């Protein structure tokens, strides 16, 4: 139903999860452990300053990768 | 998979990367004239 490869995109996020810990990170001049891995998993998905503001842009992917998984779902039955 | 979900999704990642790499320095540009 979705991810046939199942190895390229499984990996993609967590990369890119990473990186994005990483530059909240490096953006120190609230918690980068906790409080960054909360914030990406609850605005990705429904369920759950100005740095995160200006970081908040990866919601256009986020909104993109939940509207293509559901229409797969829904057109792969 | 193929090109296509794969092109899809590196444009709109360099689109967010190359975002993120202008705004940081945008906005440190900008913190720094108003802390001048």
């Amino acid at each position: 139903f979705s991810a046939s490869v199942w190895v390229m995109m499984f990996v993609m996020l967590l990369i890119v999860s990473a990186i994005a810990v990483f530059v909240f990170e490096y953006f120190s001049p609230s918690f980068t452990i906790g409080k960054a891995i909360w914030l990406l998993w609850g605005l990705v998905f429904n369920n759950s300053t100005t740095s995160k503001i200006m970081v908040s842009v990866w919601a256009f992917f986020a909104v993109i990768f939940l509207a293509s998984y559901t229409a797969n779902l829904a057109a792969f039955m | 998979t193929f090109e296509n979900m794969a092109g899809v999704f590196m444009l709109v990642a360099g689109g967010i990367v190359a975002g993120i790499f202008l705004i940081f320095i945008e906005i440190a540009y900008k913190r720094h004239k108003d802390a001048r």
